[PDB]
């Protein structure tokens, strides 16, 4: 039924941004409402997406999925019937060349300056200790534009962190932290690493358990004329599929 | 079932 409600939006810093919306209203119609909110631009609203996370004890968010456009973000969110969920506004495009087009205002500036702060808060972003101690400095100096065009070039700036999961590659039940950027998924060992090219990705499918457990598998080429399927247990293995999906999208508005 | 990669291959 049509009602009027406020709703929470969670930025990057954790600063809540509350809308006036519909229960009816949907994904697109929420966007907009907190866009506008935020005197955000018309012109990068294609540049952001909300997302559900679960928030844990820390305060770290667990990605749960991008909200599509048919869904209606108050009942996607309290029919789950568990306060830890929130919906978070993120950016979601994956090539940082676009960053130069929401760089150029204030309030996208700020939205990519907080995220990109929490991303190496939260350890997603890995740093040496004299880039620490510029990025520090800037922060206190609040350039912005020069602290992101630093952060650009640190190791898995754009990336998206997964919690630590299990894959069976290389071998059964071995841990490992999952990323999700440029165009590939990197396995961390947690050492020895993995790349992932989505282009070498024929498929990938999200399962689940019957006699929960969530698995994402994906058919990879290792090697020529040679498919080995590889799956990943996570119970964030739809975002993990979400951004599978979003950076294969990409490309191909990219190649076209 | 499983969702064929455009992309795949290139």
């Amino acid at each position: 039924p049509t009602e009027e409600v406020s709703l929470e939006v969670l930025l990057s810093n954790g600063q809540k941004v509350l809308v006036n919306v519909l229960t009816s209203d949907q994904t697109e119609d929420v966007l907009e409402a907190v866009a506008a909110k935020l005197d955000l631009p018309d012109d990068l609203i294609g540049y952001f997406s909300l997302f559900l996370v679960r928030e844990k004890e820390d305060g770290a968010f667990s990605f749960v999925r991008k909200l599509q456009e048919f869904e209606l973000p108050y009942v996607s969110v309290t029919s789950l019937r568990s306060q830890e969920y929130k919906i978070v506004l993120r950016k979601s495009y994956w090539d940082s060349a676009y960053d130069d087009d929401v760089m150029e205002n204030r309030v996208g500036l700020n939205l990519l300056y907080a995220q990109t702060v929490s991303d190496i808060e939260r350890g997603w972003i890995l740093v040496t200790k004299e880039q620490h101690r510029q990025l520090k400095s800037l922060q206190e100096k609040v350039s912005k534009k020069e602290f992101l065009r630093l952060a650009q070039t640190l190791r898995h700036y754009g990336y998206l962190r997964f919690d630590a999961c299990v894959a069976d590659f290389p071998e059964k039940d071995c841990p490992v932290v999952v990323s999700a950027g440029n165009s590939e998924l990197s396995l961390q060992l947690r050492l020895r690493e993995g790349s992932f090219r989505v282009t070498r990705m024929r498929c990938w499918r999200v399962t689940s358990s019957v006699p929960v457990r969530l698995e994402l598998a994906f058919e990879y080429l290792m090697s020529k004329d040679r498919l080995q399927w590889v799956t990943i247990t996570s119970p964030q293995a739809i975002m993990m599929s979400i951004c599978l999906q979003s950076m294969v999208d990409e490309l191909m508005v990219k190649k076209s | 079932t499983c969702i064929y990669n455009p992309l795949f291959g290139s």
